[PDB]
Order: structure tokens, then sequence, then C-alpha cells
């Protein structure tokens, strides 16, 4: 088997599109679903929407632009939903923001999102001659000063460690990614049809195995933006626009016996919370340390 | 809003209008036949449903009495002929809404049938098609109104009809709203037609369209709807029932 870089991307997107078509071809034929607003602004507000098509974002378009722009994450019953996930049965919806009193749910949803971006930054930035295997997106708590992604690289490429030029280029391509506006999309896949998309990454295939194993229906949660697809835990933030300052700060070589795993550590803030040029240097200092919470 | 400012502007003085108001129609339907609830299933057996219809046609004394008033007042009267012409009135009047021709629409439908159907429909494009009438149209009930003042008698013939129709409503910009035109939807309609007796010119009009309480839910709409809750003024807190 011999594969081109663009071919694999296309194939993944085709698998994903086949998925979508198969999810939509369930023939709901526009069934009426009912949502209620339990939020504190307009209580006793009802929404008659279209089951498994209409979204909690499409529910914000009824209120005002303010909701559309401010709300990162929806709290529907006992679950956070992300804005672009269609809705299943009758629900009750509350909207979450960065300035709310228990933003934590959103915060976890930020790092996850932010981490995923740095995937695109990396895999596509390498020479055709080498090989980049993305491993997992280890979830650190927010008090640790960074977000981290795990990466394995070609064995002959393993001796050199990055230069401030390379780092700055990572940052630059990240911000260039933020520049064009990318929506985030959520799909529910079976382990059988999920294991076919990732393939060549063994760590993806095994992570999928464990993750889908712990939950009885063998369900994998996929997140697609642009040409990139990634499996993660929990919901993501609605648009790429929301991320303002992006930095790829440090990269650290960690070595196990059977694997050489590099951490990519970075820092980012939302356009809502954006911080001053002095503070940014202070936090960009703390993101240089090797930050370990895996378990 | 029901309001009269009695303090200032007085009250519109009591006037004797030299023309007593002439009405071709009268809004109310005298008695609504309450249909059997199993008529969705009972219709699967035609010799059961049509048997019950025909039975209650022969058995009713009120219906026979009104039939007698229409038959004495208007000779050459057959009730077996009626559900045919009454079914023709539909294929004509719905085509009238299709083509947005109100002239011919005044001849067919009654004064009360007209305003609703014309009112809410008028700024859009409506296309309607009659494909099959699956169960032969049955006259369910007849009623006679005695107006003591005018000597006026008003006949009202109920027709129940099983029907197959395709409806496409394009909104004023040309984009679809209610339904697809390519689906032969299954529709059951209760209908009431009316007639003026003392009238020399013998008019038979569509009066009203009755829908049973167990009638199947209609097709879901395309666009999403937002129902606002009770509006709160500055000092008024929200209260939520269970």
């Amino acid at each position: 088997s011999q594969l081109s870089p663009t071919e694999l991307i296309e194939m993944q997107n085709d698998l994903f599109n086949k998925e979508k078509n198969r999810q939509l071809s369930l023939t709901p034929r526009t069934e009426k679903i009912e949502v209620k607003h339990v939020g504190k602004t307009d209580p006793g507000t009802v929404f008659v929407m279209n089951k498994n098509i209409s979204t909690p974002y499409s529910c914000a378009m009824h209120l005002s632009e303010w909701y559309c722009r401010k709300s990162i994450l929806a709290l529907v019953d006992g679950q956070p939903w992300d804005m672009y996930k269609p809705l299943t049965k009758s629900c009750e919806i509350k909207f979450l923001t960065f300035k709310d009193d228990d933003p934590g749910e959103v915060n976890k949803a930020y790092w996850r999102s932010c981490a995923m971006m740095m995937g695109c930054v990396i895999e596509r930035a390498f020479k055709d001659e080498y090989v980049v295997s993305l491993v997992r997106a280890p979830e650190v708590p927010v008090i640790a000063g960074a977000f981290c992604y795990d990466v394995v690289l070609d064995k002959r490429l393993d001796e050199w460690m990055p230069t401030k030029e390379n780092l700055h280029s990572f940052t630059k391509d990240a911000r260039a990614l933020i520049y064009k506006d990318l929506p985030f999309e959520t799909l529910e896949v079976e382990a059988k049809v999920a294991l076919e998309i990732f393939q060549h990454n063994k760590y993806k295939l095994d992570f999928i195995e464990e993750k889908a194993s712990q939950n009885p229906e063998r369900i994998v949660k996929l997140h697609r933006f642009g040409d990139f697809i990634d499996v993660s835990e929990g919901p993501l933030i609605p648009r790429t626009s929301i991320c303002f300052q992006y930095e790829v700060s440090a990269v650290h070589n960690l070595q196990t016996q059977s694997s050489l795993v590099r951490r990519f550590q970075g820092l980012s803030l939302p356009v809502h919370l954006r911080a001053h040029f002095t503070i940014w240097n202070k936090l960009l200092e703390r993101s240089r340390k090797m930050v370990t919470e895996d378990k | 809003f029901v309001e009269h400012a009695r303090k200032a502007g007085l009250v519109i003085p009591h006037e004797r209008l030299e023309r007593p108001i002439h009405l071709a129609c009268t809004a109310g339907i005298f008695d609504a036949y309450v249909p059997p609830e199993g008529d969705a299933r009972i219709s699967s057996l035609s010799k059961e449903g049509l048997a019950q219809r025909a039975e209650r046609l022969k058995k009713n004394v009120a219906s026979q009495l009104s039939i007698r008033k229409i038959r004495e007042s208007d000779p050459n009267f057959k009730i077996k002929d009626f559900p045919e012409k009454a079914k023709d009135i539909f294929i004509e009047a719905h085509l009238c809404l299709n083509n947005s021709d109100h002239d011919r629409l005044h001849t067919l439908v009654t004064e009360n049938c007209f305003p609703d159907m014309v009112w809410d429909i008028r700024y859009k494009t409506v296309r309607w098609s009659f494909v099959e009438s699956l169960e032969p149209p049955q006259v369910v009930q007849v009623r006679c109104s005695s107006l003591m003042n005018q000597g006026n008698i008003y006949g009202q013939v109920t027709v129940r009809m099983h029907t197959r129709q395709t409806l496409a409503i394009y909104d004023r910009f040309g984009r679809l709203m209610y339904g697809q035109e390519d689906v032969p939807r299954d529709v059951l309609e209760y209908v009431v037609f009316e007639k003026h007796l003392v009238d020399p010119y013998g008019s038979w009009r569509m009066h009203g369209k009755i829908i049973p309480p167990w009638a199947p839910p209609k097709q879901p709409i395309l666009k999403t709807v937002m129902i606002p809750g009770p509006q709160l003024k500055p000092w008024e807190e929200f209260e939520e029932p269970q």
C-alpha cells in the first residue's frame, strides 16, 4: 500500500461524509421536537425545532446576536452540548459563557478545542520524507499553565530539538489557521466505522478501542474541522474565531522504553477574556516548564 | 381590546337603518354531527362504514323532516344526487383558490367560508391537486333553520369525504412553506353546505369545513418557531408552574 498526503485526507473526508449522509438518511422527515429555556434571562421560553437537524446554536438565533456570539457551550440537562450538534429528543437548554460563575465546563471545553487546533499546525508542517503520528490529547487541568498534545516523529528525525524559528513558525501557522474561520462539527461513529478512518496510526486505533470499550455501545466521538478529524473526550467550542492569542511555547522530548513521545505545550486566550501585553509574557513564561498530569 | 370611552365621546346614537340588512348566509352551523371515533379503521371496510352512514340516513327523524321541508319547498329534489354535485363544488373551489379567482369563488362558497380561506392565503402562491376520492362521498346529516321574522328557511347538508390531495404553498418570495406538491397526502374532511329556500334563485353553497377532535395531526412546518414567555416589567419577578 502506497499513499499520497492529499489522498488520505480526501479519503477520511469521504468516510466522514458517507457517515453524515447515513445519519441523515434515517428518514426523520422533519419531526417536531420541543425545547425549553431554563436560563435566567427569558424563562418560560419555548422552541419548536427540527429533531436531529436544528441545533442549540440555531436556538440562539431566535433570541439575539448576543447569545450567538457569547455562548461557548450549551448545558442540556446533565450534559454539555456544543453549539453545532443537532438535538435528539425534547430538551431543556441553558447557555454558558466565559464570565459565568462556574465556567469550568467551558474551560475544559476550551483546552480540548485549543489542543485539537495544534494538531493541524503540526502534521501538515512536516516534510513529505518524514512521518508524523499524533498520539493523544492529554487533558491537563486549567491551573497548569498550558495545553499539551502528544506526538511521535520519524526515527531519523529524533535527534534534533526545535529552534525558536521553528516554534515561531508553529505559532504563525496556528494564527493563520485562526485567520480563516473554521466551524467545529460533531459526529457519532461506531467503533467499526471509526477504526477505518484513522487506520495507519496505531495509537488512534487503540485509544478508540479503550474509549469505546468503557462505554457499552462502542461509541466513538469524532470532531471535524476543515480537513482535519480528531477523536476527543467531551464537547468543543463553536468557531475558531473565538481563540485570540495563540502560542506554541515549548516542546519537550519524553522517552518511554518502546516509544519516544514529544509534548507540545502552548497557551491561548479567548477574544472575550483577552489579557494585557505584560501579563501575556508572564504566562508565556510559565508555559515553558514540562507539565505532567496524565493520570 | 374591548373599550368604550363613555366619559368624553358619548355613545354612537341609536339609528334606524332604512335598509334592513340582507344576508345571503348565516355563520353558525346549527348542529355538528359528532362522528364515530373508529372511523379511521371502520373505513377499511366500506360495507361497514357506508352501511352505518346509510342506516343513520334512513333512521333519523330530524334529518327526514328537514329533507321533507327542502323537498316540499324545492321540488325535483334528490339526496342521492347531492353528494355528487357537493363533491364537484370542491374540485371547483379549490381550483378557484389555486388560480386566485374570487369571482367564481363567490358563487360557490358561502359568505362564511370565503373570508377565512381568502384572508390568510392571499399573499402567497397556492397549488392544490385532487387525485383520488377513495370512499364515495356520503351525506351524513340535514338541518333546517326557521327564521320566524323573515320566514326564511336555511338548508344545511353535511357531506363527509375521503380524499387524496397534493398541496404546495410557496411563500410570497417563491420559497416553499407548508407542503410538497409531489406527495399524494391522505385527507379526510367533514363538510357542511348551505342553501337559502325562500330565495327565488336557488343557491347551494359550501358553508364550513369541520374537523373531528381525533383528526390526525397535520404536516409539520419547515421553519423553527419561537414562543416568547410572559413579558416582565422592571419589578415583576418570573413564576414557574409544574
